[PDB]
């Protein structure tokens, strides 16, 4: 009811909440942003004014991360030659 | 020599320079063939 | 010679097919050799790649002076490509010549059989190198 | 709808980071600019007058940065006779 459980869908939760303890912390001007690691899950703890917000960040860093395969070409030739 | 790259023109031309430079080394590498099996392949670049 | 990787978007990852070798400094300290690929690609809009690419190319060579002496051929830049074209980073075109003559003053340059009185030395030598992505 | 999330299309985010915690810390004479940088975001909270002003240097700052091929020229000509 006052507190709510999100379930991160695509990012690690000990992220977020690196990210997260500065939102609120002068957002403010109480919160407790807490991440189940073994669950993957992140615990917001807030007003109903605040739980907008950070309902809204994590609705928006939520994102499918796109992969890059990344191939490196080396080329050596070599001539020599003494008389 | 300093040279910008402004945009995929330019990496073009210089990448397109260099890297069809180095194949045609390789392809002159080909065509003057090994001296004893000439059924055998050189380490050549892609195509594009 | 060609690796690859296949990363997420900004997150650092590396390859190596090298060695360790014993490296003795005074204190004996295992140093990796051989062909690494350490990259961190950032994608930017338009979708174009930025990279931050530290590859290297080492080889154990010989002699053994005092200890071992190594070959790299590293290079630490940043690159911003496109999303599937190639660019070239770094290379090296050497190209060296040489000679080496010895006369006898005089009956040296008679210009039928001064010839067998000369050591004439060369060197021709030329060496390509590109790196590509 | 307080906070906004700025997805930056040419820039690292922590470089960014770095800039904005001295705009923000004078330009407020409360404020949290903090960097995902696994998703490549910054996240800018702020009133609606520094929003703007924020806004407008992170627009001013994502920017296609160029890159310069190099080519250094090495030349040793030499000649040793002795009679």
């Amino acid at each position: 009811g006052n507190s709510q459980v999100f379930y991160l869908k695509y990012s690690k939760a000990e992220d977020l909440v690196d990210v997260l303890k500065q939102v609120s912390g002068t957002l403010t001007a109480v919160v407790s942003i807490a991440a189940s690691k073994h669950s993957n899950a992140l615990i917001v703890t807030a007003p109903q004014d605040i739980m907008q917000s950070l309902q809204s960040v994590i609705e928006q860093l939520d994102i499918r991360r796109a992969q890059v395969h990344v191939e490196a070409l080396i080329v050596e030739v070599a001539e020599g030659s003494n008389i | 020599r300093p040279t910008i790259l402004r945009d995929g023109m330019a990496a073009d031309g210089v990448s397109q320079r260099k890297y069809n430079y180095m194949r045609a080394e390789q392809i002159y590498r080909d065509e003057q063939g090994l001296s004893l099996m000439p059924h055998t392949a050189q380490p050549i670049l892609p195509a594009q | 010679s060609t690796p690859s990787i296949t990363t997420l978007d900004n997150q650092e990852a590396f390859f190596m097919v090298g060695q360790d070798v014993p490296v003795l400094t005074g204190t004996v300290e295992r140093k990796k050799v051989g062909i690494m690929l350490k990259v961190t690609p950032q994608i930017n809009e338009g979708n174009a790649v930025q990279m931050v690419i530290e590859q290297e190319v080492s080889k154990v060579e010989g002699q053994t002076s005092l200890d071992v002496v190594f070959g790299e051929r590293k290079l630490k830049t940043t690159v911003l490509a496109n999303d599937g074209e190639l660019i070239v980073l770094g290379g090296l075109m050497d190209d060296q010549a040489g000679e080496s003559v010895a006369k006898v003053p005089l009956l040296g340059d008679i210009p039928l059989i001064g010839n067998l009185f000369k050591s004439t030395a060369d060197k021709k030598e030329k060496r390509n190198l590109m790196v590509f992505i």
